[PDB]
């Protein structure tokens, strides 16, 4: 001969978990009687001696010791359903060279082979669902997820394995959260960081509290997705008895549980010659009324694994096993490592002692959990079955609420009203030019220089034109045509001002020199130095377009899009120097024109002095241009007010300097 | 005579805690002193059968099998390491054996329903928690993080610590745990920005934890660690092949971390039941050791192993038959249990008694790693709540690192250089106003000064002086005054500037108005009109200030990083006066004054050509009101747009007052003083 195996199972009915042990005996006997009919082991025969371990760490270790002392020479250990005694037995296998093979231990701590080098496991562990969750995330483009872990050994180990599974992939963990008794002193942080996909690792009675608090933060609905473990008892939500059950069902509807698949759905023949459905029928007619345990297929495959491992180990060959033979234990271990065959639960194959099996997904509908897909770990594939998976929204919940850049626009009605007003300014300027050019022969106009007037009307006509180029933002102007228009507008404005005032200062020069074609040459010499200034400007810093983005916070109108306001403007390395040079040159010209006008007004020229008009217009321009320069450069981060000021001051100044020069003569001609 | 009563023992010589390197010579001595005395047990002889558990329960299971299934029957078991002690104490009830652990600190072993036949001379690890909560309360820390290895001892210690901090108002904001690789929880601690960390794990695991901490940069000025003081005094300098960090690199990662332990040795020079003081015991144990105590593991817990043997002997003494004991009979077990339970005696570790909670040592020692060597920073007794601080804890910067970088609320003030400059300008402006007033009232009627209406110009200069001295309240920020004196600066702005503008514009508006409406004359109506204007203005201002008083209001801005230091992230908040409803009263006031200014400009333009001699200089008055109107209509909405920028608003108000008040006084008075007395 006999080859003895030590089965350690809770067989008594006093324990609640014994319903597992009494569920798998109908299955194991189906494997034992088969092996003896086809006689895989020809000279020997397999016998599994059962020992009751009621999951007490006291009674199970007692049974293990009494089986070691008073029992036959056991070659392997089989079973172990409760993890408290299973870890105790599995950690000590090295002292007797026994190789244990469990079928119901799923805690991930048994996965490391520095602490449990002789332990094998036929059921997929708890941390075997992470590769399935990864393929589920890659199937819906969920590249950013948060986690909610309960601080105990099993769940913390699942989380620590998940951290290493996603490493190397594009998926990102936003925030890791943990709790021990109160789960929603931490759900508020998942709501504050605004994670849309939450991976939960917590027990059964904490899930009800997690969901009843997620109902409070409204962490449910068409924009949130929960992926929790699915090994919970069926109808686990009915057993929670202050929180309403209707709100719990409304908050939990749609979660995707992940758990191992009991039996394979493939119809190919297994190692025993029967298909999984034939084995399932044989099992359901083998046990009369005993409760069906979900571990029966794994016990069947475990017995077949033991049979094949003993076959390969005895063909590898000391015949007896006095628990001291290290070579025989090592041979059995190496023969167990090479297990590879198709059984009723899929392809049984081990990778570092852990089973590579299939993991199913179950989504929660109205009052049930329906299967929605399966992940095969040997082929590393995810097959989501059609028509069964659904979401409360039209599309699957997206993570990373969209951020988008939008320009802070100059209001179109304000630009419209001021562009409609400046064209009225230009048409009245053109009407005054018509008045000047039609009545050029009367002595009331010939007393003044009629050409130094049609230069100032040109200056005002094109400095009115400059208002539009201050409103072109980028809602309707591209990169390069904005960048070059930004210096076209400064040429326009500066040459308009310089002509418009140099012409009246030349007109005053003439009347001051006579009383004690040459009038155009000095305004040309002023434009010479103006264009020299602005070419020295353009050669150093051409006013490259910059764009400032700030305040990524503001909420939308309600369509769930985080709008990021940003705005574009013209700057350079240091605009202060260039603006100061331009304004200082223009102010020097202004003061040296007012001086020469005051010398003319000191002697009272009878009918063409006009120096009071020069004084008033120069005063208004000197105050309003300084104000418009100092207010436009301090309201740059709010461009609508900036434009409404820099356009209004231009309108006011270029209308005053035209009217106070032109209307006093038309009012005495007519 | 001399019937050998054997005891089983498991001494860990290596592993997570090598206590057996000195706890074995402790019992090997304690068995000789108890067997040499005739009054303790004359008929029996205590003998020891020991193995090496190495803190590994896998070896402990095999050795417990070899102990419980060999011919010589053992009367009691003595496990060491916590996992071995839990295994033995939970399994022993199937053989009716007493368990007496000398070095187990797991708080989970205190319940008598799960371990009904267990005793320990070692105190429970829940004595570290009151000291930790006291050190958290002393330094004002409210948010701590934890990282522990998932052993039952550390899990139960962390649960008790959680209960204690929840009682005291402290919150555990982050929680990490690992089985054999701490890289992931350390990286999560660094990502979560944990400041005050509490580590609950063995030394062999502590070396790996701190190597990943060094590679992760989770040390320095911002972080402080609370470890357990049971490690060797050089655990970070020991060569270890499983961990990469060089010892010189790891000495920086462990720096300034606080560690708590228990005294476990009676400092009094009194003699115990064994007739030896603590110092003689330490000296004899050091003579029995192969190497210095500074390199022998478990040297701190040896008094407990010494006292456990004496407790066992004194409990077997009060029960006096012991050879009939077998694993199938519980009467001898119950007798020995009731004899152990009622044990109370003065041993080397003080008053030894087996209470249910396991708390008999009161003093806890606190120390800190300073420069690669531990220094004792104080002691604490939680039963009396008294903390003896030695004042020797060194910190980087002289203060304990505070967690949770808070918000510091700072105010934005006016640059005092600018305020002082404008105040000097206003002082010179009021002295100019008083000079021109003394001039124009000295020559009251000495010359043609009476041809111009003199009192209107005089009280115009008065209103100008008030409106120009009204810049000091408008510049007084919270830097000079404080909150309690503040609400009067607001009314000292409003009344001064309102009355000043009314008195300095209505007085030279009524002159223009009378020039217009009688020259296109009466001596007292020129005062009646300005009195009506100023009185109605004061009525319209008092109704606003009394119906809706102006009070301080803070406008808070978004957070910014004041990283000119290495300190807290502040948020700036500006303070300025406002009414309960604003921009409606001030808007209507501005609109009315702008309408008056427009009407004044119109009347000054319509009467610029009249050549009356009942009034001397209405043209300079017209120029003055034009300039005042343009300046005020420009700088009224500008300070409404730039309200959230203190310096720009103050400059555009104060300079728009100073220039206007200089121009009006010049334009009115320098022509008259120039032509009158040249
Ligand atoms: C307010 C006051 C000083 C009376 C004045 C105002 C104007 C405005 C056209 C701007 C309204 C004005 C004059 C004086 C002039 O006599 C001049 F001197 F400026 F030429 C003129 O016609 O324009
Ligand atoms: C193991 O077998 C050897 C060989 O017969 C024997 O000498 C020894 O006593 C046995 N030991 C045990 C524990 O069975
Ligand atoms: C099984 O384990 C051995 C080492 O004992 C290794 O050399 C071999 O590659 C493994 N084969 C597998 C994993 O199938
Ligand atoms: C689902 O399976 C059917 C086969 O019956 C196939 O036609 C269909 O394309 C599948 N759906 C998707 C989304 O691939
Ligand atoms: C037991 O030991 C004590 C001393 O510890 C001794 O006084 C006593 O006499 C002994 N037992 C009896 C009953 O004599
Ligand atoms: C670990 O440390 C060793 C010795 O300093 C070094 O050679 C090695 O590169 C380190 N680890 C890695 C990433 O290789
Ligand atoms: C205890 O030992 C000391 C050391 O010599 C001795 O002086 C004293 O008399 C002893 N007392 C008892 C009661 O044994
Ligand atoms: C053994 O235990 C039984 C329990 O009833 C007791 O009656 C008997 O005296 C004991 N005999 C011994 C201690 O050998
Ligand atoms: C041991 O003494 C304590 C002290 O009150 C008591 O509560 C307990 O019941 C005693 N143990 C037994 C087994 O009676
Ligand atoms: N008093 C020694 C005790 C031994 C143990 O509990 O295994 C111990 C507990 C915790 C640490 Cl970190 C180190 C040692």
């Amino acid at each position: 001969p006999p080859l003895s195996i030590m089965g350690l199972m809770p067989l008594t009915k006093e324990v609640a978990k014994g319903s597992i042990g009494r569920g798998v005996l109908p299955a194991v006997e189906l494997a034992i009687e088969q092996i003896r009919n086809e006689s895989l082991l020809r000279p020997y025969f397999l016998d599994l001696r059962l020992y009751d371990t009621e999951c007490d760490n006291a009674k199970g270790l007692k049974a293990f010791y009494d089986a070691i002392k008073y029992g036959p020479n056991h070659l392997m250990v089989f079973g172990g359903v409760c993890p408290s005694v299973t870890s105790i037995i599995a950690e000590s296998l090295q002292g007797w060279n026994l190789v244990q093979l469990s079928f119901a231990a799923t805690t991930p701590v048994l996965a490391d082979k520095k602490k449990y080098p002789y332990f094998f496991r036929t059921v997929p562990s708890d941390n075997a669902v992470n590769p399935a969750i990864l393929k589920l995330l890659k199937h819906y483009q969920w590249k950013r997820v948060g986690t909610l872990t309960q601080d105990v050994q099993r769940f913390s180990e699942v989380r620590n394995d998940l951290t290493g599974v996603l490493y190397g992939e594009d998926i990102e963990i936003s925030d890791t959260e943990s709790f021990s008794n109160d789960p929603c002193t931490s759900v508020k942080k998942l709501k504050g960081n605004d994670v849309r996909i939450i991976l939960g690792q917590f027990d059964q009675n904490m899930a009800a509290k997690v969901f009843c608090c997620a109902y409070e933060e409204n962490m449910y609905g068409s924009k949130y997705q929960w992926i929790i473990p699915g090994w919970y008892e069926p109808s686990w939500w009915e057993q929670v008895h202050r929180c309403l059950r209707k709100n719990l069902l409304a908050a939990m509807e749609g979660y995707i549980g992940v758990d191992f698949e009991p039996l394979s759905s493939k119809q190919i023949k297994t190692i025993s010659g029967k298909t999984p459905q034939q084995y399932e029928r044989e099992y359901n007619n083998k046990r009369s009324g005993v409760g069906p345990s979900k571990f029966h297929g794994y016990a069947y495959d475990g017995i077949w694994v033991i049979a094949k491992t003993l076959q390969r180990a005895m063909e590898t060959l000391i015949q007896d096993f006095n628990y001291t033979d290290h070579t025989l234990g090592r041979i059995i271990l190496n023969a167990m490592n090479e297990t590879n065959f198709f059984g009723v639960t899929g392809q049984v194959v081990f990778r570092n002692g852990e089973r590579m099996g299939t993991i199913k997904f179950t989504q929660f509908q109205d009052s049930r959990e329906v299967k929605v897909g399966e992940y095969n770990a040997v082929a590393d594939t995810l097959e989501i079955i059609n028509d069964t998976i659904r979401f409360q929204g039209s599309e699957p919940p997206k993570d990373k609420t969209i951020i988008l850049e939008q320009l802070r626009k100059i209001s179109l009605p304000l630009y419209s009203i001021l562009s409609a007003l400046t064209i009225l300014g230009m048409i009245m300027a053109s009407a005054f030019l018509f008045f000047n050019i039609k009545n050029r022969n009367q002595k009331l106009i010939k007393m003044s220089s009629p050409y130094m007037n049609n230069l100032i009307i040109l200056g005002g006509m094109l400095s009115y034109a400059s208002i539009f180029l201050f409103g072109l933002d980028g809602s309707f102007v591209s990169e390069k045509t904005f960048e070059t228009l930004c210096t076209v507008r400064t040429w326009i404005l500066t040459v308009g001002y310089t002509t418009a005032f140099g012409a009246m200062f030349a007109k005053t020069w003439r009347v001051h020199a006579i009383f004690k074609q040459k009038l155009l040459v000095i305004v040309g010499g002023m434009l010479l130095i103006d264009l020299c200034i602005l070419i020295c400007w353009q050669a150093v810093d051409p006013l490259r377009r910059t764009v400032e983005k700030y305040s990524m916070e503001p909420d939308p109108a309600g369509r769930d899009i985080s709008i990021r306001p940003l705005l574009e403007h013209c700057e350079n390395t240091h605009m202060t120097i260039w603006l100061g040079i331009v304004y200082a040159y223009k102010g020097l010209l202004m003061l040296f024109g007012c001086f020469l006008a005051w010398e003319t007004r000191n002697v009272s020229i009878p009918a063409l002095n006009d120096s009071k008009y020069i004084g008033m217009s120069v005063y208004n321009v000197g105050i309003m241009c300084i104000i418009g320069a100092a207010v436009s450069f301090l309201t740059r981060d709010q461009p609508n007010v900036q434009f409404c000021i820099v356009a209004l001051v231009i309108i006011f100044c270029s209308t005053i300097t035209l009217c106070l020069v032109f209307v006093p003569k038309l009012i005495t001609l007519r | 005579e001399r019937r050998a009563v054997y005891i089983g023992a498991l001494f860990p010589m290596s592993g997570g805690w090598p206590g057996g390197q000195a706890c074995q010579p402790a019992v090997e001595m304690a068995l000789e002193d108890v067997n040499s005395r005739r009054d303790i047990l004359p008929d029996y002889e205590l003998k020891l059968i020991h193995h090496d558990s190495k803190c590994d329960p896998g070896q402990a299971t095999k050795y417990l099998y070899e102990l419980l299934y060999n011919d010589p029957i053992k009367i009691i078991l003595m496990p060491g390491c916590s996992s071995v002690s839990t295994l033995v104490a939970e399994a022993a009830r199937m053989w009716n054996l007493i368990v007496l652990s000398y070095g187990s600190s797991s708080p989970a072993l205190s319940n008598r329903q799960r371990f009904p036949t267990f005793f320990r001379t070692h105190p429970s690890a829940t004595l570290h928690n009151p000291t930790r909560v006291k050190l958290f309360e002393k330094w004002g820390w409210k948010k701590i993080a934890t990282i522990q290895q998932t052993t039952e001892v550390f899990t139960s210690t962390l649960d008790d610590l959680e209960e204690r901090v929840k009682e005291a108002g402290i919150e555990i904001t982050f929680r990490q745990s690992f089985f054999s690789d701490p890289a992931v929880p350390v990286k999560n601690l660094k990502r979560q920005d944990a400041r005050i960390i509490v580590g609950l794990f063995y030394e062999t695991e502590a070396r790996k934890v701190f190597c990943e901490v060094y590679k992760e940069r989770l040390f320095g000025k911002k972080y402080v660690w609370f470890l357990i003081g049971w490690y060797a005094d050089n655990w970070f300098k020991i060569y270890d092949p499983s961990i990469n960090c060089t010892v010189d690199e790891m000495t920086e990662a462990v720096e300034g971390h606080i560690t708590t332990e228990i005294v476990m040795l009676n400092p009094a020079n009194t003699r115990s039941i064994s007739n030896m003081t603590s110092q003689e015991f330490v000296e004899k144990l050091t003579k029995r050791l192969k190497r210095h105590p500074e390199e022998t593991g478990g040297f701190q817990e040896a008094p407990l192993a010494y006292d456990a043997i004496w407790a066992l002997a004194l409990a077997l003494n009060k029960t006096s038959r012991l050879e009939d004991f077998n694993y199938n009979n519980q009467t001898i077990t119950d007798q020995i249990y009731r004899a152990m339970n009622s044990s109370s005696f003065e041993g080397v570790s003080g008053h030894v008694v087996f209470d249910a909670s396991g708390s008999r040592m009161a003093w806890t020692l606190i120390e800190q790693l300073q420069g690669g060597s531990y220094k004792k920073i104080g002691y604490y007794d939680s039963t009396k709540d008294d903390l003896s601080w030695s004042k020797t804890d060194k910190w980087i910067g002289g203060s304990p690192p505070a967690d949770q970088t808070l918000v510091i609320k700072t105010f934005r003030f006016l640059s005092q250089k600018l305020f002082i400059s404008v105040s000097v300008l206003s002082s010179l402006g009021i002295v100019l106003a008083v000079v021109c007033l003394s001039f124009n009232i000295y020559n009251s009627h000495v010359r043609y000064i009476q041809n111009s209406q003199p009192n209107l110009n005089n009280l115009t200069a008065v209103g100008c002086s008030l409106a120009l001295a009204a810049v000091f309240p408008l510049g007084l920020d919270g830097y000079h005054i404080g909150r309690n004196q503040f609400p009067f600066v607001c009314q000292a702005r409003l009344w001064l500037l309102g009355l000043g503008f009314s008195l300095g514009y209505g007085s030279m508006f009524t002159k223009i108005w009378w020039v217009h409406t009688v020259f296109t004359l009466e001596p007292w109506k020129l005062y009646a009109t300005v009195g009506l204007l100023v009185g109605m203005d004061v009525l319209t201002l008092a109704i606003w200030q009394i119906v809706d008083p102006l009070h301080r209001t803070i406008e808070t801005f978004a957070k910014e990083e004041p990283k000119e230091d290495i300190d807290v992230s502040i948020l700036p908040q500006l303070e300025h006066c406002s009414s309960r409803k604003m921009n409606t009263w001030l808007g209507i006031f501005y609109g009315y004054k702008g309408l008056l200014l427009l009407l004044g400009i119109f009347l000054a333009y319509e009467t610029k050509s009249v050549s009356t001699e009942k009034i001397n200089d209405h043209r300079a008055v017209g120029m003055a009101i034009y300039n005042v109107a343009v300046l005020c209509l420009i700088t009224a909405p500008v300070t409404m747009i730039l309200s959230s920028q203190q310096d720009a608003a103050f400059a555009f108000a104060s300079l728009a007052i100073v220039f206007s008040s200089y121009i009006t006084l010049v334009v009115l008075f320098v022509p008259k003083m120039r032509r009158l007395i040249t």
